[PDB]
């Protein structure tokens, strides 16, 4: 935890909108 | 001419579906046929119907009785100890056949009621109406229903109908053919929130006397198929198109912009495929949908498209431009040939798949340019090439086995391979190029014009089918039509490359004779290989000499193997004058590496790709680099560079340097020759003079004159040096060392790519440039040097490997703050961790790529986080990993990632039938022959996938690790 720590890969429910979509526009 | 296979012709149906629930995965509805019988004593009607509970069947208000059993369930008894794949393929076969409505067989047998005989032998009209219920489908139509809470609008939830081919029958009872033809009026009573998109033309939308649902009354006038026909449901967002007015665009809510600007370009389709045809477009209006968890990426029914959100791009999403508008024009294409003309039997399916994807080339053409075409014409040719060299070949137009090679039949298409079906598309749109190379370009459009005009008089009437058989198509009237518009038949032509299943091997050398001044050509044919034929005919062969660009025509009969042709001059060695090109051009060419003796600078063995056909042509070496250099065909560059590995002497990196240095050469050469590049550098170590490949060429292009190792700021609004700018790591990635380490000092300069890399400035996104480079950084991993099987610790950690496991780490941890577009960085580094694992880096750990392929991500993440799973039992021979990938193809909600596990564990398999391995139990031969015989029995896509991981596991005989 200390060196290297990973975020752990958490569930969403519609992953294309996390995808797809531009944030900065 | 058109004779029914059915006793019975049908004119009308009206489909009303009343109370969708969501909640419940629910419709209730009816159906109501019109039909004519032809015979008479028609007693039995047999219809198509999966999945439906019929509840009752009334003939002219009549009470009748109906029988229902689909022999396509269960395949094979349960209590039969077979265990080879010919006895249920053959099985399979006899079952779709038994089912198969392009016979006269049904699904469901109704039993015509006794005082309607005299109503039925004098044939008069007979109006069926069943009223059915689908409980809860599994495949027939499907139904995505987030878990947010709120109203069914406001959640998100839709249904639309999936499927390929005639797969109407899962949601209503038809049918299901291409050849019965019938006008149509299609109700559906939804949520007032929610609209219904299906074929037709909407009259009218009527509320409810609560006000709480609302009908959507279609009518379709224009006679389609059932197989035709479809349904979206949802709280969709209408966009009406701004430049053309039939056309309506539905979307999922908050995606409204994306959709503004994804379907902006559809009305140049439109115009296109309306001005090299002279029809316009035959439907009343055109309606695309976009959904979630699609079936496949691009469906096509009449006068409707269903499209996956995951095409949706906004204006500042390159790389997903091009793959968008190319579906879209797919789409269309199939509208005017897959959906208006329609098929007259199974046969005869390759006209429509030719005329749709050869049209969809001529698009491309158009919007791309020639050398696009060109490119994706070779890439086609060489993935046919490919497969057929591979297993057997594709059998257009067969005629009923006619193709026992394989192990599956082909009589129906819902016995097909998903691969052979792939294939099928492709082998028909190239024969339709070969039909055209023989016929011209005009002509042949002439004969898709005359089509569509017998199908639009024919589309008009009212007679049931005297006139309505004009469309459909068969090969007999595409001939026949062929031979109306030109005055020669393709009979050798069709013969050939239609009717026999074969692509053709060339081994080519040449031979110049200085004394008389000819050309000795040497031309031999492998026709005993599996998937090869021999060729007889004419072959086209252009030399470029020194005094021009010469086609020569060689007549290559069974027993021919020298071909001597006429040579030119060398007077333009004499004098310095330019040398002429294929083109009218001429160019300066440093005369130094040719030969003194001989004129000719190279030879092409059939240049316009005129057949099907694999070129091994055996050229010297400053050939291939004249041909690389001075070509004006990229076909011809291409197979130069893929020629030029073999040779690694300093002027091929010299040719290949030139070329990577060249704008004005097309831009997919370039990106190859990065490839080819990295290749010859890694064969010719220990003579390398200066830096790494590519590296000073990357910062002469790509970096600040006055800073050598910054980047510049990313501008991509060139979209050829993005292109090769975001490629040209990944092949630098692969510089191999004597010690056979990457040279830190290409590492050093992919680590600084991505630290320098400032993205504030340009229109454009940068997740594919980030994920090529993180593509770049997975590339440059070589394998580890455990000692004594030592545990992977920090301890052992490569001081190489740790820099790029931050990086990774740093990238995977934005992208859970920050994504980008298509989870384009999570793709890439669950790729690359995947790459670390496969070396001895990271822990052989699947749990990650397991909590990646949870239901709620995206379904990119989800299909790379499976490859690694398979990756993973693949190479650990996980037995719990391999069970865990089969519960998953047997109950996931999306199917499209049922098909893709099925995919890539017969891709990348866990064990051939030649391995012996843990994993070869009889429990594992009884899992996979209930997944083929039950299991799979709702979607016709998952059972040809598990007929194919069982022959690829087993073979085609009985599974040897057996009792």
């Amino acid at each position: 935890v200390s060196t290297f720590p990973l975020i752990a890969a958490r569930p969403f429910t519609i992953p294309y909108l996390t995808a797809l979509l531009p944030s900065e526009l | 001419g058109f004779e029914s296979p059915r006793p019975y012709k049908l004119t009308h149906q009206v489909v009303c579906i009343n109370n969708i629930n969501f909640q419940r995965k629910s419709v209730v509805g009816f159906v109501e046929l019109t039909i004519f019988p032809t015979v008479a004593n028609l007693n039995r009607i047999k219809l198509n119907s999966k999945q439906c509970r019929i509840y009752r069947v009334r003939i002219n208000d009549l009470e009748a009785a109906f029988i229902y059993n689909d022999p396509t369930l269960e395949v094979c008894h349960s209590e039969s100890k077979q265990r080879n794949l010919n006895y249920f393929s053959n099985a399979y076969a006899a079952a779709v056949s038994a089912v198969d409505p392009d016979a006269g067989n049904g699904e469901l047998c109704i039993k015509v009621p006794s005082e309607l005989w005299k109503h039925v032998d004098e044939l008069k009209v007979l109006k069926i109406h069943i009223n059915f219920s689908l409980d809860q489908p599994k495949g027939g139509l499907h139904f995505v229903v987030p878990s947010v809470e709120g109203s069914m609008a406001e959640r998100g939830a839709h249904v639309f109908s999936c499927g390929y081919q005639n797969s109407t029958r899962f949601w209503f009872p038809c049918v299901d053919s291409y050849s019965e033809l019938c006008t149509w009026k299609l109700e559906f009573t939804v949520d007032a929130a929610m609209v219904a998109v299906s074929n037709g033309d909407l009259v009218e939308t009527v509320y409810t006397h609560d006000m709480r649902k609302k009908t959507f009354h279609y009518m379709l006038t224009i006679p389609t198929a059932a197989s035709n026909i479809s349904l979206a449901i949802g709280p969709f967002e209408i966009l009406v198109d701004p430049y053309m007015h039939e056309v309506t665009h539905f979307c999922l809510p908050q995606l409204l912009p994306l959709l503004k600007h994804t379907t902006s370009y559809l009305h140049e389709v439109f115009e296109f495929y309306e001005e090299i045809l002279t029809c316009r477009y035959p439907y009343s209006c055109f309606k695309t949908v976009f959904i979630d968890e699609a079936y496949v990426e691009v469906a096509a029914y009449a006068s409707m498209s269903i499209f996956s959100t995951n095409l949706l791009h906004s204006a500042m999403i390159i790389d997903e431009t091009p793959l968008t508008r190319r579906c879209l024009a797919q789409s269309l294409a199939q509208q005017f040939f897959g959906c208006f003309i329609s098929r007259m039997s199974w046969s005869d399916e390759w006209v429509l798949k030719g005329i749709s994807g050869y049209i969809y080339g001529l698009w491309m053409k158009k919007t791309f340019g020639v050398n696009e075409y060109r490119h994706w014409i070779k890439e086609e040719l060489d993935k046919i090439v490919a497969y057929e060299l591979k297993t057997g070949g594709v059998l257009l137009h067969p005629i009923f086995n006619p193709a026992s090679h394989l192990h599956f039949s082909i009589k129906h298409p819902h016995t097909l391979s998903w691969e052979y079906y792939s294939m099928f598309q492709c082998k028909a749109h190239l024969v339709m190029r070969l039909i055209e190379n023989r016929i011209s370009m005009e002509f042949m459009l002439q004969v898709f014009n005359k089509l569509l005009s017998l199908a639009s008089t024919a589309s008009s009437q009212k007679f049931q089918s005297h006139m309505w058989s004009q469309m459909l198509v068969s090969t007999s009237g595409f001939l026949k039509s062929i031979s109306n518009v030109s005055g020669k038949d393709i009979q050798p032509l069709i013969k050939q490359w239609v009717d026999q299943s074969g692509v053709v091997k060339f081994y080519g050398s040449f031979a110049f004779n200085r004394k008389r001044n000819v050309l000795e050509l040497e031309i031999k044919q492998d026709y005993t290989s599996p998937g090869t034929q021999k060729y007889v005919g004419p072959l086209k062969v252009t030399v470029q000499e020194l005094d021009g660009s010469f086609n020569h025509t060689l007549q290559i009969e069974e027993n021919s193997l020298k071909h001597d042709i006429p040579c030119h001059s060398k007077s333009r060695r004499n004098k310095k004058k330019k040398i002429p090109l294929m083109n009218g051009e001429e160019v300066d060419m440093d005369l130094s590496a040719m030969d003194a003796d001989s004129p000719l600078l190279w030879i092409r063995i059939d240049p316009d790709m005129s057949v099907l056909r694999k070129v091994e042509f055996e050229q010297a070496d400053f050939m291939w680099q004249y041909q690389l250099r001075y070509e004006r065909d990229v076909v011809a560059q291409q197979e130069s560079i893929l020629a030029l590995e073999k040779f690694p002497t300093p002027a091929s990196r010299l040719a290949l340097t030139d070329i990577l240095e060249q704008e004005q050469c097309f831009y997919r050469v370039r990106m190859s020759a990065c490839f080819c590049l990295a290749k010859i550098a890694n064969s010719m170590v220990s003579t390398w003079t200066g830096p790494p490949a590519m590296k000073s060429l990357f910062t002469r292009m790509f970096c600040c004159k006055s800073c050598p190792n910054i980047v510049k700021t990313n501008n991509f609004m060139s979209f050829q040096s993005y292109f090769l700018q975001k490629t040209m790591p990944v092949a630098m990635a692969l510089l191999r060392d004597v010690h056979n380490l990457c040279p830190k000092e290409v590492l050093t300069f992919i680590l600084d790519l991505i630290k320098y890399n400032d993205n504030r400035k340009n229109k454009f996104s940068d997740n594919y440039y980030r994920a090529e480079m993180i593509d770049a950084l997975a590339n440059s991993v070589t394998p580890a040097v455990s000692v004594n099987n030592e545990v992977r610790t920090l301890d052992n950690l490569n001081p190489d490997v740790r820099l790029i496991l931050e990086e990774i780490t740093r990238f995977l941890n934005m992208e859970k703050l920050l994504p980008s577009y298509r989870h384009t960085i999570t793709v890439s580094c669950l790729r690359a961790i995947r790459v670390l694992q496969k070396n001895g880096h990271v822990p052989s750990d699947p749990a990650l790529f397991k909590s990646y392929a949870e239901y709620g991500h995206f379904v990119d993440i989800r299909i790379a986080a499976l490859e690694a799973v398979v990756d993973y039992t693949k190479v650990d021979r996980s037995y719990e990993e391999l069970q865990w990938l089969l519960n998953m193809i047997q109950n996931d909600p999306v199917p499209y990632v049922r098909h893709k596990i099925l995919n890539m564990l017969t891709k990348n398999p866990p064990f051939t039938k030649n391995m012996e391995s843990p994993l070869c139990n009889e429990a594992l031969v009884d899992q996979l022959w209930k997944l083929m015989n039950s299991g799979t029995s709702h979607d016709w896509r998952l059972r040809c996938g598990a007929v194919d991981l069982y022959f690829t596991l087993f073979g085609l005989s009985r599974p040897s690790c057996l009792p």
